[PDB]
């Protein structure tokens, strides 16, 4: 249950159009907006942070606890311009966290490749305006249900099983090409499976060890409002009033994450943030949604 | 060249309802319609018009509302018609929009209130959508403003209008029907919730086509969830297996007469024009429903008609949200128990019990760590051996 903050770098139009800076980095879990507020956090990245410390000093650590047998919650908080994808996907030169894990998951393969009788493989999807779509093979919506001891299975989704680093990126390329285009819409969410399956040394090669599963999200651009003219908004409207005020931080995502926000579980989200005052109330907003979460 | 004026406008107009579909081009025909606008400046009725052209340039003005310039035109038409039809609600309310991306709830809101009160101050197919629409924008303010109750009057109005013309979808009108029932549990007035759902259920006789009766089937549950509260508010832990040690007065006519001075305002509720009123009235025999004494038995079958929906659901659920609403069910069941406060009479106990044990499978199946689940259910066997406690 960890947040965290990327603050991004300034543009060409932000240097040029002199925009007056409101975020102020301070150090590993502080950082001052503007109002002067002095947020804090679990670890903040300011502008120039590189994809191998944002890595390094998240995901890295946490797998230390999925290889342990935990699952694991990743939520790439952001709202448009927040540099999310390129912290997941990344470019050639500064490939992102998604990538970056395989690696080293491939690392961890090699670490157990004797010591464990283990296998992996991995899935994919979109999540749009709550609908679900398999990114890894063209497929129409998904049948989100529990399976035969509980696990909330995501019917239809493929499961794939690469070996190397070409493949990694490859695939993870592959994958988001399939994003719905708004450029990527900034209503896309996109949602990965790591399945760690592994059995102990020790153990006996038939013996029943839980598999670890860590989901990756991409979510949608964050940026109380006025709701769409239509009786099935009024619907959900009426259902929104009839709802007691539960206050949390908080859909199909929450579906896909029912096991996935209980115990066992390493949950961590990260606002992938503008410095500039031109989005001074968004990240006013996403700040105390920080708060809320944390 | 008025007349071309107005072909040339119909066909943007078209147009305007018309790989982006809308804007790129909308855009030039906002234009064009002041081009129009041009040759304009008896003539106090070209005044109008004017506004209703500026009105239009504000319609056209959107572009995902980027064209804030639309604002402007709307403020003067609305000067040039505050002499002195309908469209000039449509206007106001227009206005509210843009004033909810700029915040401005309150100016929005009192655009609405002024827009109803103009309406009812004057007293054949446009309004009568509109009107409704409008009670919709409402509830999006008053969700914002936490006015639930003013909120939930308009619901019932636009149930109302929609049973008046032909917006008609079953599924709707279960949703409808059950948050509004929600609405009233929040409210506590369960009283009037009573012919709600019932009346949706009417409604049914005419996928989800299936499934949804188990939401249904829910909020039938919830009535009597509450009605067993309702009972509880003589707690049963507290009394007896005898009532009204408390008033009695459970139908007396003094509370008729209270019910029936709401009830100017509940049969107004009851939007069965009659003939639906009359499909109401078989629901009324449910709706006499209030707060039952000696009927356990009759409190169960009320269960047990919507139970065997209930089981319907059971059989929609892959075994999962089968047992979460079995869970519910059981408690039901066995509060109605609660209320049969005899030690002559604990075989029930023991039956919801025997669908724990049902419920105890799952605990084996369920192998993701979901501790508070897996306790949640061992709950429910604690509760059913407190079902023994309380017999021992
Ligand atoms: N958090 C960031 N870190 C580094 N560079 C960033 C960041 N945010 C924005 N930039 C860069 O500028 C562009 C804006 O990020 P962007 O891709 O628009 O986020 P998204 O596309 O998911 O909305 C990207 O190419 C990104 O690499
Ligand atoms: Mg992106």
């Amino acid at each position: 249950m960890k947040v965290v903050v990327r603050v991004r770098p300034e543009n060409t139009k932000e240097k040029a159009a002199g925009f007056h800076k409101v975020v102020h980095v301070v150090d590993k879990h502080i950082l001052v907006f503007d109002k002067d507020l002095k947020f804090v956090f679990d670890a903040v990245f300011d502008e120039t942070s590189t994809q191998s410390e944002v890595f390094e000093h998240t995901t890295k650590p946490i797998l230390r606890s999925f290889l342990n047998g935990y699952n694991c919650t990743v939520l790439a908080y952001g709202a448009t311009g927040a540099g999310k994808t390129h912290t997941m996907l990344g470019s050639a030169d500064e490939p992102g966290v998604m990538y970056l894990t395989m690696l080293h998951l491939y690392k961890c393969m090699d670490e157990i490749k004797e010591e464990k009788i283990c296998s992996t493989a991995v899935s994919y999807l979109e999540v749009y305006n709550e609908q679900i779509r398999d990114l890894l093979v063209n497929s129409g919506p998904l049948a989100v249900r529990e399976d035969t001891q509980k696990g909330v299975v995501v019917h239809g989704l493929t499961l794939h099983q690469p070996k190397s680093s070409e493949e990694i990126l490859h695939l993870l390329d592959n994958g988001n090409k399939n994003r719905t285009q708004h450029a990527t819409s900034s209503r896309s969410h996109a949602v990965f499976q790591i399945y760690l399956r592994q059995q102990d040394k020790t153990a006996s090669i038939n013996q029943n060890v839980r598999i670890a599963k860590m989901s990756l999200i991409d979510l949608a651009g964050s940026e109380r409002f006025v709701e769409g003219t239509n009786i099935n908004r009024s619907l959900l409207a009426l259902g929104n009033v009839i709802n007691a005020l539960a206050d949390s931080k908080r859909s199909k995502l929450t579906r896909l994450l029912k096991d996935s926000l209980g115990g066992n579980c390493q949950t961590i989200m990260i606002a992938a943030v503008s410095p500039s005052s031109v989005f001074y109330d968004d990240t006013y907003n996403t700040l105390k949604y920080a708060n809320r979460a944390k | 060249p008025w007349a071309e004026v107005c072909e040339k406008f119909q066909a943007a107009l078209a147009l305007s309802r018309v790989p982006y579909k809308s804007k790129y081009s909308a855009r030039a025909l906002l234009e064009e319609v002041k081009a129009l606008l041009g040759p304009a400046p008896p003539v106090a009725q070209r005044a109008v018009r004017l506004a209703v052209i500026e009105f239009h340039l504000g319609v056209n003005h959107i572009d995902t509302e980027e064209l804030s310039a639309g604002e402007e035109h709307l403020v003067k038409c609305l000067r040039l018609l505050r002499r002195y039809i309908s469209l000039c609600i449509q206007a106001q309310n227009n206005l509210g929009i843009l004033w909810s991306e700029r915040e401005e709830i309150e100016t929005a809101q009192a655009y609405l209130e002024s827009s109803e009160a103009l309406y009812n101050q004057y007293m054949s197919k446009r309004f009568e959508k509109v009107y409704t629409h409008n009670l919709y924008y409402l509830a999006q303010v008053y969700q914002h403003l936490e006015m639930f109750e003013k909120a939930a009057h308009y619901c019932h109005s636009t149930l109302k209008r929609q049973l008046e013309h032909n917006a008609y979808h079953p599924i709707e009108w279960a949703i409808n029907a059950a948050t509004l029932s929600q609405f009233y549990i929040n409210k506590l007035c369960f009283m009037e919730a009573r012919h709600c759902l019932s009346a949706a259920n009417v409604i049914f006789g005419q996928e989800l086509y299936h499934q949804r009766k188990g939401e249904i089937a829910r909020c039938w549950i919830k009535y009597c969830l509450t009605l067993m509260q309702n009972a509880q508010l003589s707690m049963q832990d507290n009394i007896g297996e005898l009532d009204l040690d408390k008033q009695s007065e459970l139908r007396a006519l003094r509370k008729k007469e209270l019910d029936e001075e709401e009830s100017i305002r509940k049969k107004a509720v009851q939007f069965g024009t009659g003939e639906l009123c009359d499909a109401i009235s078989a629901v009324e025999e449910k709706v006499s429903y209030l707060r039952p004494l000696d009927f356990e038995e009759a409190r169960e079958l009320f269960l047990l008609g919507q139970h065997y929906v209930f089981e319907a659901k059971e059989f929609f659920q892959i075994d999962g949200y089968v047992t979460d609403h079995i869970e519910v069910v059981q408690d039901h069941s066995a509060l109605f128990k609660v209320l049969a406060f005899f030690e002559t009479d604990m075989e029930r106990r023991c039956k919801m019990h025997k669908r724990r044990i049902a419920m105890l499978e799952p605990l084996t199946v369920d192998l993701n760590p979901q501790y508070y689940l897996l306790v949640n259910r061992q709950i429910q066997f604690e509760i059913a051996h407190a079902y023994y406690d309380m017999m021992d």
